[PDB]
């Protein structure tokens, strides 16, 4: 019944030398249907790119723990907080040392963004991961999770200053980026949110123009069954790959998955 | 949580033997029938979740037999019979 | 239409650890070896119960023979039910027919069991007539011998007790 | 063209089976005892039918002449017609009225007015306006040799015997008066005869939960006894007037949601095995006089988008059916190749030819042949040698288009004879036989008697 | 660590967590851990203009100045459960309104030792009588937003033995609350705010709210939604359904319904990536005793 | 105590006031205005022998009805001064389901969102018994809402209907052989065909009671006879 995740033409999900080629950039864009959460998705992406394999999903889950391995991994979020990132990615047993968390939610609200410029919010937020990231420069995966979210934060602001004072020079200074969030704007029945939201849907839309994979995790149709949880997608980004080999290419295919007691399971129809 | 659900109902020459089909379906037990005729034989039993019987298919071992235990496979597939000397593996197809 | 086949058959002896150059065995018997989880493990525990002693190790695929705990119980005639290892949190569950349930706690890196801990958490008391652990290693259900069953959390929590009756019967034929 | 059914309807009575438990069986509406007392069980009297039925006092003769003169004159001319009967049990009534109702059933077409039913049958194979069958519903209790030796006499074809469940404390509590696993030698009996077998089930019933109402569908459909050539779904809807009602008002009974039903439709039909016809999950219900249940107007009209959205669609015969003559001819079909399945049920070998697009799944004809066995054939016809029965012949193939060069102006009038000589064939072959028997309506006696069967008793039969 | 005072709780049936409960009838059942587990807050919603959402948002803090109230010299194992409840609202009617106890029985059967479970409630009853500020307080929701956050934290902080329970009657009420703070910054940077605080004590603090949404644009509900980490939606009949019903129901009184319950949201079992929605599936009903939810 | 009321004896109960609240709310459109409406709150008012005191405040109404008793002209002057007077002609007391001082509002365009809540706070005393009137047709000013990322709070419609206690609504009945489509069609080509601003109109009632519940009423009403029958 169960099939494997591959999602290139070299058989492998996450290759090593895209990290071997200096002088190129990429970007990944996740979206999740909020009825869903990608959490199992990002821990295979962690343990892919540190322990080589897919260890939730196709390897098994005995001895994970990637703190102190040769190779990095850097996760910042908004939605929750340090202790929870401790606790439970330390209960998911996500690696600690050879590895960098970033909260922006405990006690950072509390007039250390309120009634403060907004220039020097963005000038900080963005120093904090341009300072924590010149340890390992060449050997990390950063990943940001659901960043729209502090547009709503700053008083006034729109697409473009967001995107082009964190976004584009967090992918300039660093090598690979992963960007995950949430399509609830686009899912309010029997209303519009191109009336007068569209500034939100901008965001989504330049990001999937600057993207190079897109990965969708999407909830079933009309019921909800027992045996399946969701549908999963892999499409071509907007841009293209800035890899130096020819025949590399992304394969296309759609997956049925179902979650139950962190345990992950795909096929096909 | 610890709440009863229903009883079994009492057949005769039930032994100790106990275990549940993974897919949820059927409860395997082993009977031994001594009674007159030539219908005397070991068996074994299948019991449905609301304790009623369903289901039944007899071994062709003599009737002097001693069994151990009797084991579901992890799939749906494979019957293990535990005696002192022989491990005997069922399985059925077209229910046979 | 199809038949079934054998592939492999493959065996070997627990080795039980004596400080001796020759190291053969005490008349140490084997109570219980488990598949580990997929970790290319297998752990066994074989004791001697006359005097009351146990020992637990952990066969490599390799054939690496590794002792994490080898300690000897003051009673005796105390035989097991059920022993588990959780494998994340790396901890030991014995259930044993007195009442007492044994947790041991080892390290990873200490490769001798000397720094293996030993917990004696509570005991049921009239023995235990069986035991048994869930498969997502949850619940742990069990009977005493005056036919009361208690379930028991995780860690060592009540979930609940009833006491089963033989005036208890769901009978499947009512008159309405 | 021109296939034509007629129901008629018999004058009220009671089935005995209520003798030995008390009442009718729970989900039974209306009734002579109940309010309406003027209709046999299970209609409540406001069909249609019933009307028509009335205005005659039940009488066959009426009834059948009325229907044929309305539909003829309506716009379409009938040249086929097949009878099917309905209400309580047929066969419970005393011998002479079922001799006079098939003899008046026969003589109203065959314009013939005499008695003697043998000569009445013997003149309805001779004449216009064929009769294809008849279909008569009874109950395990009634499938005795005698009376299948009565039905075969009269010019049946193919029964209904319901079952309803598989478990056994349903049979208990819905004082229906029969063990399960005689049904099972109930269809081993009557499969040897040459009759097609189809049942009936009810999802939901009470004390019964969605997860039994999976497995016993499942294991009707997957163990050697329960495989027939049809099945009828029957959604429970609680009519005030039946023992159903009484369970609600006293609280003893609740019903599934939408969702539920929905779901459990859409696992039902995506289990079919490719030689069972499921004939209606949306049945034809008393509208305004159910209390409880949801709306059956539509279920499969839903049930098709679940399975778009799960996959596996199903595969029963008639949704892949294409018609005797352009249903589905305003595109041109593909490739056309031969399918044989062959399965153990009841205990024998029975084969299943079929001419099928393997790329589109659609269907154009198809044959059924049974190898008789020795443990339950008792016909002298049958038990003087080996013999094989063709249960059923269907051509749809009587399409004029079709792929891969149809003849020009022969258009598939040599298609069945195709499937003729593939059966005898196997017949001559893997059989071993030394008869071949085809059973058909007494209408249609010579499209086979040209290929060389000639008659012996109710039979089509040459050797070899 | 640090000394805690549980006011009541059990381990979860389900993931073997500390769960305390509403107080409630099925709604804690429901919740799928028979409970409302330590630390993930809740949501309640109604359809139209009727407020049977407020009996709800009595409920839950009543019972917990019950699971003070009996241990002072009424608990013979006197066991350590100490609760100072919060409320935002401006109006302080609730300090005279909490229905009273029936007859007891916290038990739970079917750092101390936690036994103590719901109570039985009914709503004709008052409560006898009401806490003093030292148990409970009341804080304006007008005030602005660098003041609040500073005066909670100083509250738990101060108070560090007490459990934590929180309650918003009606959040975003226009009679209360002016148009200067509907802007999308305030109110989701006070909930992001108290999201904060309550997960960075995640041991023992609880957080209850409600609105309304028929008033409330689409996108700031949608806002709104994420903070939190369970939802359930109310949604009463029609006209028509309620004289249907009472049409066919002649002989029962106690058959009357009001309306639906749909799940969106739940405990932890979400965040493990579980399907949870279900929705045109559950009926609630307003009761003399409690609140009922059953199948519908 | 009488209760379970006859649909148009309940009708007439809210006509005649027997019944009351701090706020009522009545909507008019440019097909069907409500003079009539005032003609029947007081013909179905002091027919059960009272006077019911009237203060009137205009926004549209050019001259002074028959029906007040008090003046107030707010056009000139604003909602600082509005405050004030209000409170002048209007004693604070209880008992609204009496004979007491009535202040009635010819329109409610007017008046910026930002403020509704605080006038409205303000006025509806125990011993007050307010009525407004609101154009549906007529478009609220865009400076009103400010359709940006920031003003989450609703339009004016939507809070006159939360707020107020009941509601009123009427149409106009077209006599003639036209179509409210062709109607509609016209309007929007700001045509009016003959038939418009008629007495015979159609009503809507809706009112808040049993803790919150509402059930919708409809009507045929004369506003000549004064004859409310069923439709
Ligand atoms: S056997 Fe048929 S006719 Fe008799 S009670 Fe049952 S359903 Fe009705």
């Amino acid at each position: 019944q169960r099939q494997d995740l591959v999602l290139f033409s070299d058989q492998s999900v996450l290759p090593a030398h895209f990290f071997q080629d200096s002088n190129s950039h990429n970007l990944f864009f996740i979206t999740h249907q909020s009825c869903t959460q990608p959490l199992w998705m990002i821990n295979a992406l962690v343990e892919t790119h540190v322990l080589g394999s897919p260890s939730s999903l196709n390897e098994s889950s005995s001895s994970m723990l990637p703190s102190s391995t040769r190779s990095h991994a850097v996760l910042a979020s908004f939605i929750h907080e340090q202790n929870y990132f401790t606790n439970s990615l330390n209960k998911l047993k996500i690696p600690s040392n050879n590895y960098n968390v970033l909260d922006f939610l405990s006690d950072f609200i509390v007039n250390n963004i309120h009634n403060k410029p907004r220039d020097k919010i963005l000038s900080d937020v963005l120093a904090k991961f341009s300072a924590a990231i010149q340890n390992n420069p060449t050997d990390t995966i950063v990943i940001i999770e659901q960043p729209e979210l502090l547009l709503s934060l700053v008083s006034g602001l729109t697409c473009s200053e967001l995107n082009n004072k964190f976004i584009t020079p967090l992918l300039r200074q660093c090598k690979v980026l992963i960007i995950v969030s949430n399509s609830d704007i686009f899912n309010i029945d029997e209303y519009d949110a191109s009336v007068h939201s569209s500034n939100l849907q901008n965001f989504y839309k330049s990001s999937f123009i600057k993207s190079m994979i897109n990965l969708n995790l999407n909830p079933l149709k009309t019921g909800f069954a027992k045996d399946v949880t969701g549908s999963l997608h892999v499409c071509r980004g907007g841009a293209p790959i800035a890899t130096s080999n020819t025949s590399l290419h992304v394969v296309e295919n759609e997956y049925l998955y179902l979650n139950e007691k962190e345990s992950t399971k795909l096929f096909y129809r | 949580e610890g709440q009863l659900d229903s009883a079994s109902e009492p057949v005769t020459g039930m032994e100790h033997q106990l275990s549940w089909k993974p897919q949820g379906s059927l409860i395997a037990s082993i009977q031994r029938k001594t009674d007159l005729g030539e219908e005397d034989s070991v068996d074994v039993i299948f019991f449905e979740r609301n304790g009623l019987r369903h289901g039944e298919f007899d071994t062709r071992l003599p009737l002097d037999e001693k069994v151990e235990s009797v084991c579901w496979n992890s799939n749906s597939e494979a019957l293990a019979v535990v005696l002192a000397n022989r491990i005997q593996l069922w399985t059925s197809k077209n229910y046979h | 239409m199809r038949n079934l086949i054998t592939l492999n058959k493959g065996k070997f002896k627990p080795t039980a650890s004596t400080a001796e150059g020759d190291e053969d065995d005490l008349s140490f018997t084997l109570l219980d070896s488990v598949f580990d989880t997929l970790s290319d493990s297998i752990t066994c525990v074989l004791g001697s119960t006359d005097i009351g002693a146990i020992e637990v190790q952990q066969f490599m695929k390799d054939g690496s023979r590794n002792v994490l705990a080898s300690f000897n119980i003051q009673t005796f005639d105390d035989k097991l039910l059920s022993f588990v290892h959780f494998a994340d949190i790396n901890q030991l569950v014995f259930v044993f027919e007195q009442g007492d349930i044994i947790t041991a706690t080892y390290d990873p890196v200490s490769l001798d069991p000397a720094e293996t801990l030993i917990e004696i958490m509570g005991t049921i008391d009239n023995g235990i007539a069986a035991a048994q652990w869930s498969y997502d290693e949850e619940t742990l259900a069990m009977v005493t011998k005056d036919r009361n069953v208690v379930v028991l959390s995780k860690l060592f929590e009540p979930i609940s007790e009833y006491h089963l009756e033989v005036d208890d019967l769901k009978i499947s034929k009512h008159v309405t | 063209s021109g296939i034509a059914v007629v129901a008629v309807m018999c004058k009220p009575h009671r089935c005995p089976h209520i003798a030995y438990t008390g009442n009718i069986c729970v989900y039974c509406p209306g009734g002579p005892d109940s309010d309406f007392e003027y209709s046999t069980q299970s209609y409540t009297g406001y069909e249609p039918t019933s009307m028509r039925a009335i205005r005659a006092r039940y009488d066959p003769y009426e009834q059948a002449r009325g229907r044929v003169e309305q539909l003829k004159q309506l716009g379409h001319s009938i040249d086929k017609v097949e009878y099917v009967l309905m209400g309580g049990t047929f066969m419970s009534l005393p011998k002479e009225y079922r001799e006079d109702f098939i003899v008046k059933l026969h003589n109203a077409l065959s314009g013939f007015n005499g008695n003697d039913i043998d000569e009445a049958i013997l003149y309805s194979q001779q004449s216009l306006t064929k009769c294809v069958g008849i279909t008569i519903e009874t109950r395990p209790d009634y499938c005795t040799q005698t009376h299948l030796d009565d039905m075969l006499k009269y010019g049946c074809t193919r029964l209904e015997i319901g079952v309803q469940s598989l478990y056994e404390d349903v049979a208990r509590d819905t004082n229906r008066g029969h063990t399960v696993r005689s049904v099972c030698e109930t269809f081993a009996v009557s499969k040897d005869a040459g009759y097609k077998v189809v049942s009936h089930m009810m999802p939901d019933l009470p004390n019964v939960g969605m997860e039994r109402d999976i497995e016993q569908f499942k294991e009707y459909f997957e163990n050697p006894d329960f495989r027939t050539d049809g099945l009828k779904i029957y959604p429970t809807l609680v009519i005030r007037g039946t023992g159903l009602y009484e369970l609600w008002k006293t609280g003893r009974y609740k019903s599934y949601s939408a969702n539920a039903l929905v779901d459990l439709v859409a696992r039902i039909l995506a289990l079919v095995p490719p030689w069972t016809r499921i004939y209606r999950v949306q049945r034809d219900i008393p509208m305004p006089l159910v209390t409880s249940g949801v709306d059956n107007g539509n279920l499969r009209e839903l049930a098709l988008a679940r399975m778009k959205d799960l996959g596996t669609t199903c595969r029963d015969v008639r949704t892949r059916e294409v018609g005797i003559q352009e249903v589905h001819h305003k595109v041109q079909p593909d490739q056309v190749e031969l399918i044989r399945r062959d399965y153990y049920a009841n205990g024998g070998w029975e084969t299943f030819l079929s001419y099928e697009d393997p790329k589109k799944d659609i269907l154009i004809g198809l044959l059924r042949l049974r190898k008789a066995s020795k443990k339950y054939t008792y016909r002298k016809e049958f038990t003087s040698q080996r013999t094989s029965i063709v249960r059923e012949l269907h051509v749809y193939g009587s399409v004029v288009p079709l792929h891969s060069r149809d003849p020009r102006k022969f258009q598939h009038q040599g298609f069945g004879t195709l499937l003729m000589e593939e059966a005898e064939r196997i017949a001559k072959e893997e059989h071993g036989s030394e008869k071949i028997s085809v059973i058909s309506g007494v209408g249609v006696r010579n499209y086979y008697g040209k290929l060389g069967y000639e008659l012996d008793g109710p039979y089509m039969s040459k050797r070899i | 660590g640090l000394d805690s005072s549980h006011v009541g709780v059990r381990p979860s049936p389900a993931t073997s967590q500390p769960t305390t409960s509403t107080g409630s009838a099925d709604l804690d059942s429901i919740l799928g851990h028979m409970g409302l587990p330590l630390g993930n807050s809740v949501l309640v919603e109604e359809q139209s203009t009727t407020e049977f959402h407020s009996i709800l948002g009595k409920l839950f803090a009543a019972q917990g100045i019950v699971h003070n109230r009996i241990s002072d010299s009424s608990a013979d194992k006197t066991r350590n459960g100490d609760t100072h409840v919060i409320v935002l609202s401006l109006n302080q009617m609730f300090a005279k309104e909490l229905p009273g106890i029936y007859k007891g029985s916290r038990k739970q059967m079917k750092n101390s030792e936690y036994k103590d479970y719901n109570h039985q409630f009914d709503i004709t009853t008052r409560l006898m009588p009401a806490p003093i500020a030292s148990e409970l307080t009341f804080i304006a929701p007008t005030q602005p937003v660098s003041t609040i956050l500073s005066q909670i934290e100083q509250t738990i902080k101060r108070n560090d033995k007490k459990l934590i329970r929180i309650v918003i009657p009606s959040l975003l009420h226009p009679a209360m609350y002016p148009p200067k703070m509907f802007e999308s910054s305030e109110i989701i940077g006070l909930m992001h705010g108290v999201r904060s605080l309550v997960k960075k004590y995640y041991e023992r603090v609880v957080l209850f709210a409600s609105i309304s949404i028929d008033i409330i644009t689409p996108p700031l509900l949608v806002l709104l939604r994420n903070m939190f980490d369970s939802v359930i939606n109310l949604e009463p009949f029609n006209q028509e359904m309620t004289e249907f019903l009472e049409r066919v129901y002649k002989s029962q009184p106690g058959k009357i319904q009001h309306g639906l319950v749909h799940i969106l949201k739940l405990p932890v079992f979400t965040d493990r990536g579980e399907m949870r929605v279900l929705k045109s599936e559950w009926a609630f009903k307003n009761g003399r005793k409690k609140f009922e939810i059953e199948q519908w | 105590a009488s209760s379970s009321h006859n649909p148009v004896i309940l009708l007439k109960r809210i006509l005649s006031l027997t019944e009351s609240s701090p706020f009522i709310l009545c909507l008019d459109s440019i097909a069907q205005t409500s003079y009539k409406l005032i003609q029947e709150f007081v013909h179905q008012s002091k027919s059960k022998g009272n006077e019911y005191p009237i203060v009137y405040i205009s926004f549209e109404t050019v001259n002074k009805p028959s029906y007040c008793t008090q003046f107030i002209d707010a056009t000139q002057m604003d909602f600082v001064h509005l405050v004030k007077q209000i409170i002048s002609y209007l004693p604070a007391a209880t008992a609204t389901q009496a004979k007491k001082h009535m202040v009635i509002i010819d329109s409610l365009n007017y008046i910026s969102t930002e403020y509704i809540t605080r006038f409205l706070s303000e006025i509806a005393s125990p011993h007050c018994t307010m009525v407004a009137t609101y154009h549906k047709d007529i478009k609220d000013e865009n400076r009103t809402v400010i359709p940006d990322w920031n003003n989450n709070y609703p339009d004016k419609l939507t809070l006159l209907q939360f707020m107020a206690t009941t509601i009123v609504d009427i149409d106009v009945v077209l006599t003639g052989t036209l179509d409210t489509e062709e109607v509609s069609e016209l309007l929007n080509e700001f045509r009016i065909p003959r038939g418009l601003n008629n007495d015979i109109f159609q009503l809507r009632l809706v009112n808040k009671r049993k803790s919150g519940r509402s059930l919708e009423y409809d009507f045929i009403v004369n506003s000549n006879t004064h004859e409310y029958e069923l439709l």
